[PDB]
């Protein structure tokens, strides 16, 4: 590889950002707590 | 007998040799487009011009 001037293993790693599309929520009521 | 003050051998050790590639394939079809026995392309479009 360096007779034919060529590198070869250049690597690279990324985290895509994925967006939002679906919500689910619980609520709840109560009177008191212990 | 010399003929030289001073005398120097260079000599490289730099000659590149050929090597084997495990990528191109290779589609023998039917036609009569080109002459030759063998077309490299790198896009379809080119082989569209042939």
């Amino acid at each position: 590889d360096l007779a034919a001037r060529i590198l070869r293993d250049v690597k690279v790693e990324l985290v895509y950002n994925n967006s939002l599309h679906y919500v689910k929520i619980r609520a709840s009521v109560v009177l008191d707590r212990p | 007998y010399q003929d030289k003050v001073v005398d120097v051998e260079v000599s490289l050790g730099t000659q590149p040799i050929d090597t084997v590639g495990f990528e191109t394939p290779m589609f023998l079809a039917m036609h009569g487009n080109f002459p030759e026995r063998i077309r490299f392309y790198v896009s379809t479009a080119g082989m569209v011009a042939d």
